[PDB]
């Protein structure tokens, strides 16, 4: 069960959410991940890529 | 489970970069701006055709 | 039969421990360990600052709590009076905006 | 007799796993990794900061 939890922590990487009020370039890490997620989904739509 | 998750990371380079975004946020703000901005510029160039 | 079952138990456990350690090396690269250190130091500085604001706020509170229940009734009466004066001053400010 | 042959193969694999375990521990130590820097430790440190801000307010 401990090994399965270590595999979960490697797969989720929860530390990235520990500082929500830090801003770099006038945006929070969450807003940067949202910009990334929107840009990745726009690029997957444009590439006609049947995922 | 471990063999499945490793094959996902080897096949999807965009997911591998997503997992590094927080490293760039704390170490190199210009590189964060450049990586996200290159992905956004590759999506926006479609109005001069 | 006893020796064979012992050897199979040990081999299964060592395989499990090996895969765990390989996931931990894949997790904690030198660049990420540096970022985790910056995050730790920012969090520890936050925890230390808040423990100090909490302690100072509790000491000033205990100095007023020593003045007894009759003082706490007088504080409630003054707070209720100061709120009414603030409401009446706000009403006067809105009328004078309406002349050209 | 089949179990005895399989026992030899299991002992040989057990020594192979001990070697990989040592190499992985040496790599983790070389990365400057400490127990307070783990994902679990830092999340627990974030949760304790949020609990303290609620008490301070």
């Amino acid at each position: 069960k401990e090994v399965q939890a270590t595999v979960m922590d490697w797969w989720e990487q929860p530390v990235q959410l520990c500082l929500p009020s830090e801003e770099r370039g006038g945006l929070t890490l969450r807003q940067w991940r949202e910009r990334w997620t929107v840009a990745v989904t726009a690029l997957q739509r444009a590439t006609g890529s049947r995922s | 489970d471990l063999q499945l998750k490793r094959k996902m990371l080897e096949s999807n380079k965009l997911q591998q970069i997503e997992k590094q975004l927080y490293v760039y946020f704390f170490q190199n703000e210009e590189q964060l701006k450049s990586i996200v901005g290159k992905l956004e510029a590759q999506t926006g160039g479609g109005s001069s055709a | 039969n006893a020796e064979y079952l012992e050897a199979k138990s040990n081999a299964l456990f060592l395989k499990l421990r090996m895969e765990e350690l390989q996931v931990l090396t894949d997790c904690y690269t030198p660049e990420k360990v540096l970022v985790h250190r910056q995050i730790r130091d920012t969090l520890e500085a936050g925890v230390k600052k808040e423990k100090q604001e909490l302690s100072t706020s509790r000491q000033i509170l205990s100095s007023y709590e020593f003045l007894g229940p009759e003082f706490e009734g007088l504080v409630q009466e003054y707070t209720r009076l100061k709120d009414k004066i603030k409401d009446n001053r706000w009403m006067l400010q809105e009328l004078s905006k309406s002349l050209p | 007799e089949i179990r005895s042959q399989n026992m030899k193969k299991l002992k040989d694999k057990s020594e192979e796993y001990k070697y990989k375990i040592h190499a992985a521990k040496d790599q983790l130590s070389s990365a400057g990794m400490e127990e307070p820097l783990t994902h679990r430790s830092l999340v627990s440190l974030s949760e304790t900061l949020t609990e303290l801000k609620a008490q301070s307010m």
